């Protein structure tokens, strides 16, 4: 399920959580 | 994290705008929770902090201010919004306060931050680490920028976030006098047909320049934190900016005198009212208990719009469309906030002033606007082209125009600007990336 | 063009229609086709706010709400029952709502849905399928809209 | 073919195009026609339709409630039209008019208009003697002192009569006065034909006019 799948990840460091534009 | 559920605040110009990283090894939870609670402690008050040498932003020159801190991640477009910075300097992220869990050397780490942000003035970082080894201990605890507290963000926040604030103002300072010999041109002079031009669909140099330094020099006093003396630049700034007719400079002025006015009437302290405001704009020298602060705060505001609108015809000199939709949306929310109750009390300044929605609750008769003129000042953000800006600005405006309809209660209203939130998305030409807010979102239209 | 609708109390409409005038008789040209009924229904909100205030006759509301060149008129009769009509430009104006047209157009069309109402098989949830009440609407508004 | 077609939505319709059909209806007026008939068929009909209700009920809740939604079907179609009517001021009617009577959108003025008008076109005269109980918060009562349709049911208990009901009870329903109305029977001034309707009015309401 991609609701808890999301939940735990390895974020791509030095890198904000979210962006919006490319 | 709250990513399109956005509600500015009238004191966002003093807010200190601070992004946060995932230095590490974290998951998407964890530093959900830790950044969430590191957005607890961001009223440092200047007392607790020690002082520092240079006198114009010593923490050591007023015995009150709150030095208010805004967290957020998102980072926003660079090299679009660089331009607007002479024109208001708070625009600028500062400071990075980095969250590490890896046990990894300080050096080297913050060494790779600053290559990636070079633009950004202040970094710092803090380990979440379980008990790291005294070798690591005694090489951050030298060092100022580095901190550490264990995990969860319980162990010495209270005082770390003193420290960022200590730091943050020495860096400042180190900025403003690198800046203070500037020629300080319009965004439109700086950028051409860079900056939009808001289309709606509905003997003169030396003292403009003396002007608008001093402006900055008091805006970058609201921002560090000393606002009596900030409100005595604003003075002689607006006097000045005034007869020389630049009217895109003396709205932003006029605008931060009025943040002046709010907060120091937060903060409880006694001031008059100027004769040049008073003279400027109408009230329809005297005490601010003599006079309802937000029907103040209104006509100010309407006056600065009245000449942002005034400043379109200069090709170079026009307030950017950016500028004038933010200050538009900032006035809307301010007007909501005061539609919640009879009196204007502590409650609702401490409510505009720390983002606490409450929603639904029980009307009082005869609030201080009524909920027409609140409809009737929001469909002024309709009169200007709104699917020709971009993305960050379409969906802050639609988001914040639909909790404002969802606090005056108009639900079907709310659908609306809600409906036109998802087109504006779905005409996005570019590829966006999941979040667990676009499934509120959805459940909520 | 113009576009006009009657709604009932439960939020759902019992008759929707729209009106050209010859030059462009495609109406509104492509979006505010899409467009019509969320601003109808973002627009019944402030009629639904008048509707219970005081203050002469109250029937009709007038110019209620603004949009791109969009004049927004409302009527509310006695039972919720509530007439709400868009004009647009042609194209290209800053379109003026006549004050006593629109009115008496309105108090025809009232006629007609008090008349249409009496009969016992018409409940209040089930639509207006009358080509009879369709024809008179709409020679109403070539009467009177323009 | 050319009606509304909820389904497809709103057809498109030129203004410079015009043939009508003889609706039989829409081409009535409805001034005021009077075609006033004995009191005999209307209490012949009444009786006879109590009775088939009777039979299709099992309780007397069911009676109630069967009761009360037919007589709930009068008053959606006497508020719009009365009212109307009211609005002339002394062929299309619609060109005899100027202004209408205004929307009577207060708790006062709604109960005084059934008091006046609505009981004067059904029974030929004025209703006697409105009231409000200032005791429990809120308890309006609309009294008759000889119940015309309900004159021939004998019985002190009193259930046929809940017709009456259902009309006042569309007439605030549909105005946006949400209501609990019901009967009781109470012999005060020596007739013991008397009979009170006690509106009782909804939260919503009590928060709205206050």
């Amino acid at each position: 399920t991609l609701d808890k799948y999301s939940s735990e990840e390895i974020l791509p460091s030095f890198e904000p959580v979210y962006s919006w534009s490319s | 994290m709250n990513i399109l559920k956005h509600f500015p605040s009238y004191v966002g110009p003093s807010k200190i705008r601070t992004l946060v990283i995932p230095i590490g090894h974290w998951t998407r939870k964890e530093f959900n929770n830790a950044v969430q609670k590191l957005s607890e402690f961001n009223e440092i008050h200047l007392s607790d902090v020690t002082p520092i040498d240079s006198p114009i932003f010593t923490p050591q020159g007023f015995p009150h201010g709150k030095l208010f801190f805004d967290f957020l991640t998102i980072d926003h477009d660079d090299a679009l919004e660089l331009f607007l910075y002479d024109f208001e300097p708070f625009r600028k992220t500062f400071v990075i306060i980095g969250l590490v869990n890896d046990y990894s050397d300080p050096l080297t780490n913050l060494n790779f931050m600053k290559e990636k942000y070079p633009t950004l003035i202040s970094p710092n970082l803090v380990y979440a680490s379980s008990t790291p080894t005294k070798e690591l201990e005694q090489t951050i605890d030298t060092m100022e920028n580095v901190f550490a507290s264990s995990p969860d963000m319980q162990k010495n926040i209270e005082t770390i976030m003193c420290d960022i604030a200590r730091n943050f103002l020495t860096a400042l300072n180190s900025y403003y006098s690198s800046y203070k010999h500037v020629t300080l041109r319009s965004p439109g002079a700086i950028g051409g047909n860079a900056v939009l031009k808001t289309t709606l669909i509905r003997n003169r140099s030396q003292q403009k320049s003396l002007g608008r330094q001093m402006k900055i020099l008091g805006n970058f006093q609201l921002l560090a934190g000393r606002y009596v003396d900030a409100l005595n630049s604003f003075v002689d700034a607006i006097t000045t900016l005034y007869k020389v007719r630049d009217y895109l400079w003396l709205g932003s002025a006029l605008d931060g005198i009025s943040i002046c006015f709010l907060l120091l009437s937060y903060l409880g302290l006694s001031y008059q009212i100027p004769q040049i405001v008073s003279l400027i704009c109408p009230v329809e020298n005297i005490d601010v208990e003599n006079i309802n602060l937000p029907l103040l705060i209104k006509c100010i505001s309407d006056k600065v719009l009245y000449y942002y609108d005034l400043s379109l015809m200069h090709n170079s000199e026009y307030a950017p469309q950016v500028v004038y939709c933010e200050f538009l949306l900032k006035t809307l929310t301010f007007m909501t906030s005061c539609y919640k109750s009879s009196e204007f009390s502590k409650d609702v300044l401490d409510n505009i002033v720390k983002n606490q929605h409450r929603a639904l609750s029980d009307i009082p008769n005869s609030p201080m606007f009524p909920r027409f003129e609140v409809y009737f000042y929001s469909n002024k953000l309709f009169e200007l082209q709104l699917k020709e800006m971009q993305v960050e600005a379409q969906i802050k405006i639609y988001s914040t125009m639909a909790e404002v309809y969802r606090l005056l209660g108009y639900k079907r209203k709310q659908l609306f600007v809600l409906r036109l939130l998802m087109v504006a998305l779905l005409a996005t030409p570019n590829k966006i990336a999941w979040h667990p807010d676009y499934r509120t979102l959805i459940d909520t239209i | 063009p113009q576009y006009f609708a009657i709604i009932g109390k439960k939020d759902n409409p019992v008759y929707e229609i729209e009106f050209t005038n010859a030059e462009n008789p495609q109406g509104f040209p492509q979006d505010l086709k899409e467009l019509n009924p969320f601003i109808l229904h973002a627009s019944l909100d402030i009629v639904e706010d008048l509707q219970w205030q005081i203050n002469t006759d109250n029937c009709y509301l007038g110019k209620v709400d603004h949009f791109y060149g969009l004049a927004i008129t409302a009527y509310i009769s006695y039972s919720g029952m509530k007439f709400v009509m868009i004009h647009g430009n042609s194209a290209n104006s800053s379109v003026v709502i006549d004050d006593n047209n629109m009115r008496s157009f309105y108090q025809e069309v009232h006629e007609l849905y008090v008349k249409t109402l009496m009969n016992p098989f018409y409940k209040i949830t089930d639509p207006i399928r009358s080509p009879a009440f369709d024809s008179r609407v709409r020679t109403l508004a070539r009467k009177h809209l323009s | 073919s050319d009606g509304y077609e909820y389904t497809v939505g709103p057809k498109q319709a030129i203004t410079s195009e015009t043939t009508y059909i003889p609706s039989r209806i829409y081409s009535e007026s409805l001034l005021f026609k009077r075609q006033e008939a004995s009191l005999s068929a209307m209490a012949f009909l009444f009786q006879e339709m109590i009775s088939q209700l009777h039979r299709t009920c099992k309780t007397a809740g069911d009676f109630e409630t069967k009761l009360s939604d037919y007589g709930h079907n009068i008053g959606i179609r006497l508020l719009e039209l009365l009212n109307f009517r009211a609005s002339v001021s002394p062929e299309s009617l619609s060109n005899y008019i100027t202004k209408m009577r205004r929307r009577d959108l207060k708790i006062l003025d709604i109960l005084q208009f059934i008091h006046g008008t609505l009981w004067s076109y059904l029974f030929n005269h004025v209703s006697d003697d409105l009231v409000k109980s200032s005791e429990r918060d809120n308890e309006y009562m609309i009294v008759d002192n000889f119940p015309t349709l309900t004159q021939f049911i004998p019985g002190e208990n009193v259930s046929c009569e809940y017709f009456v009901c259902g009309i006042i009870k569309g007439f605030l329903f549909n105005a946006g006065f949400p209501c609990g109305v019901t009967a009781h029977r109470m012999p005060q001034g020596g007739h013991s034909q008397r009979t009170v309707y006690l509106i009782q009015f909804d939260r919503q309401v009590l928060d709205r006019e206050g």
